[PDB]
């Protein structure tokens, strides 16, 4: 009954985002709840943000 | 072991370094351990659930 | 009623080429870190730079491709593009080309030398060209902008992450400042880490005009919408439409009001270009000579 | 090359000395620049 088929593969780049889940080695798991940009983010003496 | 690296490191050898606060320029009232954590995005995204 | 005490610029110490330590002079306790946290803050955000935002590859259609003759795929080359350091004239926009045959590495010093366009770091890999019959012809654009605008922020070309802000890092101290006179005066070392797009007196200067700038005071339907659109809605053939616009007739108001008699004496417009406008036109329940008395309003 | 500059202006007088001024269309990040140059230099000069 199938005359033809017709496939699309598309690809889509996903940057992370608030509700994206993260998770550690040992256990530790959580959501993205905040992205706070870079002058905000606390940082060390010479300058370095985490 | 991991403290002498730390001393090659330059410490602190707790792992505890002054850090202050991005919104302010004030230092956190108390030394924060900061390091290098390896950390893994997980197959469950937002953009599939919502 | 003492008049306080104004800071000025007074020394640079370039670590290197891309990190300096600017210091402002006598400046009351307390400003240390209002003025470190304000000009830290436009610095780390609001500084203008030129950034990558198009790349045109000969052969290559998307960037997931991969080249016959080159090492690392597309992806990675346009990753290496975010990376382009370059500092441009006066301008919001500038085509760098980049032909490059042989083996081994195709370094941003491969780039066609154009005139206001400088290349911070020349030996920058852009890419590697594996066998000796391989090249690559690729067309790059800069623009100058503010901020991070990824790809994302939205024709056989690619998109690539912008990261217009020429800063990398920004550190400051307070220090006490010298002088017998006064006593209490304290002095900003600002220390800069950037990609050396922009000097550290004029990035001193610029966030302190957005700052001063920010500061700025404190102060206390009838007819037809398908009427405005452009003829080109109207999917005409390329040489209707060019006619029509050579004759200052680009939107659909214009060309409604226009007869057939004043049409056909153009130039450009024969029997069968106006056989195919009236049956366009018809087709959206429009015509020629239609009044719509009131062109236009505002 | 430009900015979000001055837009839209509300006061809120809780007293007759208590106020509540808001400066609006500030862009991200500048809130808490202008929030700690100001809050430093109202309670020290």
């Amino acid at each position: 009954g199938v005359l033809k088929i017709v496939k699309v593969y598309l690809a889509v780049k996903r940057r992370i985002q608030p509700g994206d889940k993260m998770a550690g080695r040992h256990g530790n798991k959580g959501v993205i709840s905040k992205i706070n940009p870079i002058e905000d983010m606390p940082y060390d003496e010479n300058g370095t943000p985490v | 072991e991991i403290k002498e690296l730390l001393k090659l490191g330059d410490l602190p050898t707790s792992g505890q370094i002054r850090l202050y606060d991005g919104r302010t320029g004030e230092q956190f009232e108390r030394p924060v351990t900061v390091g290098y954590m390896y950390m893994l995005k997980l197959n469950h995204l937002v953009d599939d659930k919502m | 009623v003492t008049e306080f005490l104004k800071p000025r610029l007074v020394d640079i110490e370039q670590v290197s080429s891309t990190h300096a330590k600017v210091t402002l002079e006598p400046l009351e306790r307390g400003f240390g870190h209002t003025l470190g946290n304000a000009l830290r803050r436009i610095l780390l955000s609001s500084m203008p730079g030129c950034a990558v935002t198009e790349v045109e590859i000969d052969g290559v259609l998307h960037e997931y491709s991969t080249k016959e003759g080159v090492q690392e795929d597309i992806l990675e080359i346009l990753l290496n593009l975010k990376g382009l350091a370059v500092r441009v004239q006066g301008k919001d926009e500038v085509i760098l080309t980049l032909n490059k045959s042989g083996i081994g590495p195709v370094t941003a010093a491969d780039i066609t030398h154009d005139g206001d366009v400088e290349i911070v770091k020349p030996q920058h890999v852009i890419c590697h060209l594996t066998d000796e019959n391989a090249s690559i012809s690729m067309r790059i654009k800069v623009q100058r902008g503010r901020g991070y605008v990824p790809a994302s922020t939205r024709i056989g070309r690619l998109l690539v992450d912008a990261c217009y802000s020429p800063v990398e890092r920004i550190a400051y101290n307070v220090e006490a400042a010298r002088v017998e006179q006064r006593t209490d005066l304290d002095k900003l070392v600002i220390e800069m880490e950037t990609n050396g797009t922009i000097d550290p007196e004029e990035a001193i200067r610029r966030a302190a005009t957005i700052l001063a700038e920010q500061l700025e005071a404190f102060v206390d339907p009838e007819f037809d919408p398908i009427l405005l659109r452009p003829v080109d809605d109207l999917e005409l053939t390329v040489r209707s439409a060019n006619c029509l616009k050579a004759e200052a007739i680009h939107y659909i108001g214009d060309l409604v009001q226009r007869t057939e008699v004043e049409l056909l004496k153009t130039p450009n417009l024969g029997k069968k270009s106006l056989t195919e406008i009236k049956d366009v036109l018809a087709s959206r329940g429009l015509s020629l000579g239609m009044r719509l008395e009131n062109w236009p309003p505002a």
